[PDB]
C-alpha cells in the first residue's frame, strides 16, 4: 500500500484514538450480524442468535481484539503487508477456505465502525486513506488465492 | 429480500434524513469519488471538486430516489423503472459501483446518525441498498 | 429482476428439461463438487463419489425446487420461504457458492440442450438462477 | 496452475477441437448479452442492441479471436501466467479499469461455450480442469489489482 506521508499521518493519528479493547469486537460483531453466513466460521463461539447476543458475546469481543491487532500490525508496516499477513493468509485461505470477498466486507465494516465512532472527524479524505489500508489488508490476507 | 423488521428499520432510519437529503447524498458521492476514483468515469463532464454545487445537486437526486424506494419498498422494480433504464440500459454501470456507493452511503449515515446506526439497522440498511442496487442494475422491461 | 421475456424463456427452457430435471441436478452437483472442491464442506457426511445414489437423490431435490421456482417465478420469496430458511438461517451458505452451483447448472444445460441454450436463453437462465440465489441467501421471516 | 497429466491430456484433447475462428467471438458475444454492462467497454464496436446483433457483429467476432488466442497462449504457459499476461493485465487494469469480477465471468462464459459445443465430451473432470485454467487466467489478468 502506497500512502502519502499526509495520508499515513491522518490514518495513524485516528488509529491512536481507536479503543484497542472494543473496536475490533464491534467490527467482527457487525460482520456476523450484517453478513450472517460468516457465522458459519464461528460455531465454537457460542451464542450468535440475535444482534444483542453477538455484540455481547465475550468470545466475539476477544477475537475482535486479535483482528484489530492484525490491522494495527498492518499499519505498522504498510510496505510489507504480504509478509506481515503470510501466516494469517495460510490460515484463512488454505485451512479455513474463507471466500476472499468476505475480507473486503470486514474491512468495510471496520470503516463503518470508525465513521460511527468519530463522526465528522472521519472526513472523506480520511476514509479514502483508510480504504487504501483495508484493501491492502484484504489483498494480503487473500495472497494464497492469488 | 427484505424482512418486515428490515422494512421497519429502514423506514425509521432513513426517515431521519429529512431536509439533510441533499447534504447526505452529496457527502456519499464525494466519499465514493475520492475513495474509489474509477467511479468518476461515469461522470466525465461533472464538476467533482470538493463542495461542488453540481455534486450537491446530484446528491439530492440520489437521496430523493432512495426516499422513493422506501415509499415503494414492497414494489420497487415498478417504482424505480425509470432509474433502472437509466443506469442499466443507458449508462451500463458495472454492478461493482453500486456496492461502492452503497458502502459510502452507509459510512455517511454512520457518521451522521450514531444513535440510529445500530448493528440491526446497519444490517437492514445494507440489505435495502443491495435491493435497490439490484433493481438499478437489472433490465426488466 | 426478470423481464417478462426472461420469465417466458425460463419457463420454455426448463419445460424442455422435463423428465431429466433430476439427472441434470445430480450432474450439476457433481460438476460443482469436482470443479470447486470447497463446496464439499457443506456436505461433510455425504457420499460424494461418482454415481453416488445420495448425490443423485439430492440432485432430484434441487431440480424439483427449481421447477417449483419456475412455477412461481412471480412470487419466489413466498414459494421458497422454507428453503431460504434452510440455506440462509440454518446452513449459513456463503453466497459465492450459489454462483458456483448456478454456473454448473448452466454448464449442464449447455451440454445436454445445445440447441435450446441460445444466447438469449442463456442470459434469462443466468438471471433466473441469480434471482433464486438471492432468495435462498436472504433471511426475510 | 498445476494440472495432473490426465488433466493436461484432457484439456489439450478438447482444445484441439475448438474452432479458433468462432469460439472466442461466441464467448465474447455471450458475455455482452448475458452481462450487458460489459458493453460499455465496447462502444466503438457498433450494433450491440439485440443478441442477434451482438453475435453477428464482425468486430465482436474479430476481437473474440484475439481473446481466444490469449487463452490458447495461456494453455502453453500455465506455470507462468502472471508473467505471460503482464502486458494484458496492465491494459485491462491500469488503462481500462475493468472490474476483475468480469474476468471471472468471461472465463465461465467460455466454459459454457465449450459445454455447448462438445456436450458429452465436456465431462465433469474435463470441466474441473478447465476451471483451473480460466481461474488462472482471470487471476493473472487481475494481477495489477493484487
Ligand atoms: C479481513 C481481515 C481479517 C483479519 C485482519 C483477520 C485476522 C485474524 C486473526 C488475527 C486471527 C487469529 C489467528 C490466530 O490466533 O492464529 C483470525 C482467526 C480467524 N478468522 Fe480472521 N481475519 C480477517 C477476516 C476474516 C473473515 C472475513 C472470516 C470469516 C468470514 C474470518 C474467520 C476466522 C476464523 C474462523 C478464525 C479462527 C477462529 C478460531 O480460533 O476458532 N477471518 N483472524
Ligand atoms: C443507490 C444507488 C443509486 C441511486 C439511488 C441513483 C439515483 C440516481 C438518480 C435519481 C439520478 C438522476 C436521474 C435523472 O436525472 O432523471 C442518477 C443519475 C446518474 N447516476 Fe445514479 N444512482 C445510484 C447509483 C449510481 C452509481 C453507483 C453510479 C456510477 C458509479 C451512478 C451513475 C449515474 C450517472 C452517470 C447519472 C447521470 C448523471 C448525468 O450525466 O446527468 N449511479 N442516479
Ligand atoms: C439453485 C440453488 C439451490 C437450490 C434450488 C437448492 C435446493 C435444495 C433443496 C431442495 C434441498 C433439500 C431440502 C430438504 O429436503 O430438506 C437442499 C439442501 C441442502 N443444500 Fe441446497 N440448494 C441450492 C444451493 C445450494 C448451495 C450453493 C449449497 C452449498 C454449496 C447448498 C447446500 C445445501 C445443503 C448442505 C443441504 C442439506 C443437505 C443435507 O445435509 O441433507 N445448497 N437444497
Ligand atoms: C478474462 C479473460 C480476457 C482475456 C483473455 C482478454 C484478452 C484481451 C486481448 C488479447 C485484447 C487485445 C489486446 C491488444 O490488442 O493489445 C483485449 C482487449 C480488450 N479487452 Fe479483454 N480480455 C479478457 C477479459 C476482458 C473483459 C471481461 C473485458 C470487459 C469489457 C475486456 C475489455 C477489453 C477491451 C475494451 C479491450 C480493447 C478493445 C479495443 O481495442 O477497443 N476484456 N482483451
Amino acid at each position: 500500500v502506497h500512502l502519502t506521508p499526509e495520508e499515513k499521518s491522518a490514518v495513524t493519528a485516528l488509529w491512536g484514538k481507536v479503543n484497542v479493547d472494543e473496536v475490533g469486537g464491534e467490527a467482527l460483531g457487525r460482520l456476523l450480524v450484517v453478513y450472517p453466513w460468516t457465522q458459519r466460521f464461528f460455531e465454537s463461539f457460542g451464542d450468535l442468535s440475535t444482534p444483542d447476543a453477538v455484540m455481547g458475546n465475550p468470545k466475539v469481543k476477544a477475537h475482535g481484539k486479535k483482528v484489530l491487532g492484525a490491522f494495527s500490525d498492518g499499519l505498522a508496516h504498510l510496505d510489507n503487508l504480504k509478509g506481515t499477513f503470510a501466516t494469517l493468509s495460510e490460515l484463512h485461505c488454505d485451512k479455513l477456505h474463507v471466500d476472499p470477498e468476505n475480507f473486503r466486507l470486514l474491512g468495510n465494516v471496520l470503516v463503518c465502525v470508525l465513521a460511527h465512532h468519530f463522526g465528522k472527524e472521519f472526513t472523506p479524505p480520511v476514509q479514502a486513506a483508510y480504504q487504501k489500508v483495508v484493501a491492502g489488508v484484504a489483498n494480503a490476507l487473500a495472497h494464497k488465492y492469488h | 429480500v427484505l424482512s418486515p423488521a428490515d422494512k421497519t428499520n429502514v423506514k425509521a432510519a432513513w426517515g431521519k434524513v429529512g431536509a439533510h437529503a441533499g447534504e447526505y447524498g452529496a457527502e456519499a458521492l464525494e466519499r465514493m469519488f475520492l475513495s474509489f476514483p474509477t467511479t468518476k468515469t461515469y461522470f466525465p463532464h461533472f464538476d467533482l471538486s470538493h463542495g461542488s454545487a453540481q455534486v450537491k445537486g446530484h446528491g439530492k437526486k440520489v437521496a430523493d430516489a432512495l426516499t422513493n424506494a422506501v415509499a415503494h419498498v414492497d414494489d420497487m422494480p415498478n417504482a424505480l423503472s425509470a432509474l433502472s433504464d437509466l443506469h442499466a440500459h443507458k449508462l451500463r454501470v458495472d454492478p461493482v459501483n453500486f456496492k461502492l456507493l452503497s458502502h459510502c452511503l452507509l459510512v455517511t449515515l454512520a457518521a451522521h446518525l450514531p444513535a440510529e446506526f445500530t448493528p440491526a439497522v446497519h444490517a437492514s440498511l445494507d440489505k435495502f441498498l443491495a435491493s435497490v442496487s439490484t433493481v438499478l442494475t437489472s433490465k426488466y422491461r
